[PDB]
């Protein structure tokens, strides 16, 4: 879909 | 028609849509046009990549330097997703995910740009997405409480009761406490900090979790401000969409809004250093093993632009060279000295920065040996300057880089947006990055012009480079206790600082967020697609399956591999004693690094990187399709090359079935020190995934082999391994196994290859099968229709079990598992659609949007495991709490037939996902799935209705209708603790 979260360090 | 074909039609000077062609060209080695184009009145930069694939990307970039540790380009990142003018409903981002069929939709902060890509097959949800990016992105609702949700805020604990203290809560507030969680990226941060100290390098662009409250809103909004237009921009598509309509979009939607700017967000070149630094941090604790050999220690050289593309391309080569693989100087004089147990964190090329660096170092040595470290590191190079590099690492790097370029990806948009999205971040040619076949080119030249070449680099980056950097990291164990300290104290300092009138605000705007996050509201104004948008039907996948020497079954399935061969293998471990289980997976790890015939393990390694892409060795249980206590148990030999070296390929396999080296027990213990490094130090990152294995351990048998292979259990054996003082009779096991695992009587076989090179396969494979032995413990052995063999325990009991493993975190990971039906099951559709469901309309909003938990929802797997999870949780339990609530909410049907249909819309999105070459078809040779089985599962998708979704709810998810499973990762909890239930490990 995809990948439902946001990144990152 | 085609897209790379009409790419070229384009003349330069072409004004399209407010743009202008500047440049126009082909890329034959990767199959593509690229297309330079400048926007006319904002200067915006825009590459489009003409290739014919239907997986469609997008990707916005934008140049963001922060000054400070606030993770306020990451916040932003965050806040933009929250609202835009054409679209004010609350979050679109999340409520897109449910409207579209992409393959993919997300954003990354890095340290100096943030990017915003999606991508779809669908040409209609690739407008859609278009115009809520855009949207996003350049004319964000920059809200105050959706500011107060991702980024954080002061909170009530009960929100309604004002005489309960406040809190921090918010979710990049958590993202970023858990990311830091991790030890080797506390490392990683402080090294490009002090390694690059003069500008926005030298801080944390994620966040540092004591410098985030330091952010307001008002910093926020001028953040964006200054860093969002798109003067600032660079603009990416790749496929075989028209890019006109991409032009006409970008432009009439946000585009002509705006006027040509100078962006004051160019990062400085960093002034290179007289003299070398050292410096010395602390990290946390080592979860969970042993108490002094866990210093990790580092030396990192500074490198020249990576806007210099070939001197980058050349140095990134030469970084493989130095540390890939046990041919490499820095692996023989670090890793076999014994001192430490695998390299230190980001080793070799680091082309992130605008100046790129190399690192190399050990991890797990006693703090007394960092001279000793230092000084080969010093003597190593010494040698490489003087000796150089031998001709076939060179030609097995190469053969590498070739390989890499000819592999067919399904995500090959994305891969390239984030390879040139550094270069392209400080005004670089991002077209010379793809053209490979030059650099490949160029740089053998370079080596056939001066046979010294590589050695004056290294003399003068790695010997004469006096920006050097050694930096120690040594554990403190009370290192988040100590944080959590100064954060108790910046609270209260926070909270001193409040007027009267300032607590009654927070009081109310708490109580407003808490309404906006409950509150069902209208996503009318968004875009959307319908379930007739789905395909009613799947491509059939074309298979012919040949029994070969003399019964052994080879799937065969033809494929646009671009003259790649990929072969696969599978044997059974129905044979293999009981007591050897736990000793598979090491013993998978090492079979093809431990040498084979006449070949040691230094030999063997550079015939693999120089024929094949990889040979590897897995242990895999894969549970049955109708009967939970059913499962097949085995490993999977996997391997790659191309189409000229299938014979080589093929002769590795077989000498190494036949005549493998378990006598190499030196190498052996680096290789089990390396492996328990490696997976002690992956725990926090998928610490979801290890409670969610540990859950549902007690559910089935297959979970229960699972947990043996890849659970905790795993992770703490290999620990006691690496251990050991006498490795002698762990090797002795490997000898046994060998004898059940590597012959051919229980064995089938996968190929996937070009049409062409068909015929040539099956004969190297067949001469593999004949050259290996020929001539079960458990009740009972079932066989089911080309016949596989599978372990049934129809006398297996599920039992309930709780398990909190105490970790020194800041964050918490939660599972619960639930034994419901398999995949031919009619109600497992439903439950598909249930488990999506709960997570989009419930468990997203109570344990992220609420709670502020990082991740949070419901899966469904093939095993018919039901599991709720929780990433990176405040929260313990609560979210046990919320668990339970979603079922209730489940039962109770208040929930309409739009969320239904979003519920849909969101699994085929996931089992429609584009299938590489070389993996089709996989779900055949592994699951056993047809064609038929997938079509009928796939149209009780389509009949799943709310009399299903609410009869499903209640026959399994219900308490004391089935089984559950738990589990928790995370610091001590005195609630947990003072239940009996509960066990402590
Ligand atoms: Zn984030």
């Amino acid at each position: 879909q995809k990948l439902v979260f946001f990144a990152e360090d | 028609a085609a897209a790379c074909e009409r790419a070229l039609q384009y003349k330069l000077g072409d004004k399209i849509h407010g743009f202008t062609v500047n440049q126009v060209t082909s890329v034959p080695e990767l199959f593509l046009t690229a297309v330079k184009l400048t926007h006319d009145d904002t200067g915006a930069r825009y590459l489009h990549l003409a290739r014919e694939d239907t997986n469609n990307l997008f990707s916005v970039q934008f140049r963001t330097t922060p000054m400070d540790s606030t993770g306020v380009p990451h916040i932003l990142q965050h806040t933009v997703l929250c609202g835009s003018q054409k679209y004010p409903c609350r979050d679109p981002f999340f409520k897109m995910l449910n409207r579209s069929l992409s393959t993919f939709m997300n954003a990354f902060t890095a340290s100096d740009y943030t990017l915003y890509p999606f991508s779809t097959q669908n040409p209609k949800d690739f407008q859609n997405l278009l115009s809520v990016y855009l949207d996003a992105t350049f004319f964000p609702c920059l809200r105050e409480l959706d500011f107060w949700q991702e980024g954080w805020r002061l909170e009530h604990e009960n929100p309604s009761d004002p005489q309960t203290p406040l809190v921090f809560k918010g979710v990049v507030f958590n993202e970023m406490k858990g990311a830091f969680t991790d030890n080797e990226r506390i490392f990683s941060q402080h090294l490009q900090n002090r390694l690059l100290p003069d500008h926005t390098y030298s801080v944390v662009s994620g966040g540092d979790p004591l410098c985030i409250p330091e952010l307001t809103w008002e910093q926020l909004k001028q953040f964006h401000a200054t860093h969002y237009h798109p003067s600032n921009a660079r603009f990416f598509t790749y496929g075989n969409f028209p890019l006109e309509q991409h032009l006409k979009q970008i432009h009439e939607e946000a585009l002509s809004k705006f006027q040509k700017i100078e962006p004051s967000t160019v990062v400085p070149a960093q002034t290179p250093w007289d003299k070398p630094r050292e410096f010395q941090i602390t990290c946390g604790p080592d979860s969970f093993a042993t108490p002094s050999k866990q210093t990790t220690v580092s030396v990192s050289f500074l490198l020249p632009d990576i806007t210099d593309t070939f001197e980058a391309f050349t140095l990134s080569l030469l970084s493989s060279l130095l540390t890939s693989g046990p041919n490499s100087p820095f692996y023989k004089a670090l890793i076999e000295s014994g001192l430490g147990t695998d390299f230190s964190p980001d080793v070799g090329y680091n082309g992130y920065t605008r100046e790129a660096y190399f690192s190399v170092g050990l991890q797990g040595i006693v703090e007394k040996d960092i001279e000793t470290v230092r000084s080969l590191i010093d003597r190593t190079i010494d040698e490489v300057v003087e000796k150089g590099f031998e001709d076939d690492r060179i030609e097995a790097l190469l053969h590498k880089i070739e390989i890499q370029m000819k592999h067919q990806s399904t995500s090959f948009g994305l891969m390239l947006t984030s390879y040139i999205a550094s270069c392209w971040n400080h005004d670089g040619d991002p077209v010379e990055l793809l053209k490979l076949g030059n650099q490949l080119a160029k740089f053998r030249q370079c080596l056939q012009e001066n046979p010294k070449f590589l050695q004056e680099k290294v003399k003068q980056y790695f010997k004469n480079n006096q920006h050097k950097l050694t930096l120690s990291m040594r554990p403190d164990d009370k290192y988040h206790e100590k944080q959590a300290q100064v954060e108790a104290t910046k609270l209260k300092q926070k909270v001193e600082a409040l007027s009267p009138g300032d607590r009654q605000q927070i009081y109310e705007k708490g109580l407003e967020l808490r309404s906006q996050q409950s509150k069902p509201q209208d996503a009318s104004c968004l875009p959307a697609l319908k379930v007739s948008d789905i395909e009613p039907t799947i491509p059939v996948t074309e298979l012919d399956v040949v029994l070969t020497a003399g019964d052994i079954p080879v799937q065969y399935c033809a494929q646009p591999t671009n003259g790649m061969v990929y072969f696969r293998a599978f044997s059974s471990l129905n044979t293999l004693p009981e007591e050897l289980r736990p000793y598979v997976p090491l013993f998978c790890s090492v079979l093809t690094k431990l040498g084979c015939g006449l070949l040691d393990y230094r030999e063997q390694a550079q015939q693999i990187e120089l024929k094949t892409g990889g040979m590897s060795a897995s242990p895999h249980v894969l549970p049955d399709d109708s009967h939970m206590d059913t499962y097949e148990q085995g490993v999977l030999f996997s391997s790659l090359c191309l189409d000229r070296n299938l014979p080589d390929m093929m002769q590795l396999w077989s000498e190494i079935f036949n005549n493998p080296c378990f006598e190499e027990e030196e190498h052996f213990k680096v290789l089990v020190k390396m492996t328990a490094q490696e997976l002690a130090n992956g725990i926090p990152d998928s610490g979801h995934l290890y409670a969610s294995i540990r859950a549902g351990r007690t559910l089935t048998p297959a979970g229960d082999l699972q947990e043996t292979f890849s659970g905790m259990d795993q992770v703490r054996l290999m620990k006691r391994i690496a251990e050991m003082t006498d490795i002698k009779p762990i090797l002795r096991k490997l000898p046994r196994i060998k004898k059940h695992l590597l012959n051919g009587d229980n064995m089938r076989c996968s190929v996937n290859a070009t049409p062409q090179q068909m015929p040539q396969t099956e004969k190297a494979v067949e001469d593999f099968l004949r050259s290996i032995g020929r001539s079960p413990v458990r009740p009972h052995t079932v066989e089911k229709p080309v016949i596989r063999k599978l372990v049934m325990e129809p006398t297996f009991k599920p039992w309930q079990m709780k398990t909190h493993f105490l970790m020194p975190f800041p964050v918490n990971y939660v599972g619960e598992c639930i034994r419901t039906v398999p995949y031919t099951d009619p109600d497992h559709a439903s439950l598909k659609i249930l488990a999506r469901l709960m997570t989009a309309k419930f468990l997203h909003t109570e344990i992220r949007e609420k709670g502020g938990a990082y991740g949070g929802g419901a899966k469904l797997s093939h095993n018919g495991i039901f599991t709720l999870y929780s990433y990176r949780d405040p929260n313990t339990i609560e979210t046990l709490q919320s668990f339970g609530k979603a079922v209730d909410w489940a039962k109770s049907g208040k929930f309409t037939q739009q969320d239904i249909d979003e519920a849909k819309l969101s699994v085929f999105s996931t089992v429609d996902a584009p299938v590489a070459p070389s993996d089709k078809g996989m779900d055949h040779f592994l699951y056993g799935l047809s064609d038929e089985m997938k079509q009928a599962h796939r149209e009780q998708l389509f009949a799943v209705s709310h009399d299903k979704l609410l009869a499903v709810s209640d026959r399994y998810l219900g308490t004391g209708k089935s089984t559950h499973g738990l589990a928790i990762l995370g610091p001590e909890n005195p609630k947990i603790a003072k239940d009996p239930s509960w066990i402590i490990r």
